Parts: C-alpha cells; sequence; structure tokens
C-alpha cells in the first residue's frame, strides 16, 4: 500500500484517485466497511478494475 | 480478569493476533454454502439412483 500509494500520483492516468482509495478500501475488507453503487463493483473488487 | 493473569503478556497479544486473523479470513466456503450448493443439490437430486 505504502508503494502504491506513493506511486500513484505520477501518472497520467485520470482514474488514479480512485485507485488509491480502493487499494485501502480492498485492504480493509471486513475489518470497515462503506457504501457501494452495486453488486458488481462491491468492496471487494481488484482496485485495478475502477 | 480471572484467567489472563496466568499467562505473559506477550502470549495474550499473539492470541489476539492469530483469532483476529480467523475471524478475517478469505475463505470462499460461506458464500458457497449459501449461494451455489442448494443449487446443484437441487439439480443433482432427482437423477439419483435413491
Amino acid at each position: 500500500f505504502f508503494i502504491l500509494a506513493l506511486a500513484l500520483p505520477l501518472t497520467t492516468d485520470p482514474c488514479a484517485p480512485v485507485k488509491a482509495f480502493m487499494t485501502l478500501a480492498n485492504m480493509m475488507v471486513g475489518f470497515e466497511t462503506i457504501p457501494m453503487d452495486n453488486q458488481i463493483y462491491t468492496q471487494s473488487r481488484r482496485a485495478s478494475a475502477f | 480478569q480471572r484467567y489472563q493473569p496466568g499467562w505473559t503478556q506477550s502470549l495474550v497479544s499473539s492470541m489476539r493476533g492469530t483469532l483476529d486473523k480467523l475471524k478475517l479470513i478469505k475463505s470462499m466456503t460461506p458464500m458457497y454454502l449459501q449461494q451455489l450448493a442448494p443449487v446443484e443439490l437441487a439439480v443433482i437430486a432427482p437423477m439419483l439412483p435413491f
């Protein structure tokens, strides 16, 4: 998580911040929960999918 | 309070850690039993010899 958080803000991908947040969200599954949008893009998707 | 005095402090922390990991283990089995397995049993059942 440290490596990805430091490395992400340099890429030109517009969807970078969402991936940065989803990384920590994925690692938090079962410890803490958040309301997502639907049953497909749930909290346990690979952060790279967004 | 009346059982932990028999244990050293470090062992308590490790015991707390092991249980926590068991709580959050990424096991897919409970999902299988709730959503998929009944469908399989329903499909197979009529073809049974008994």
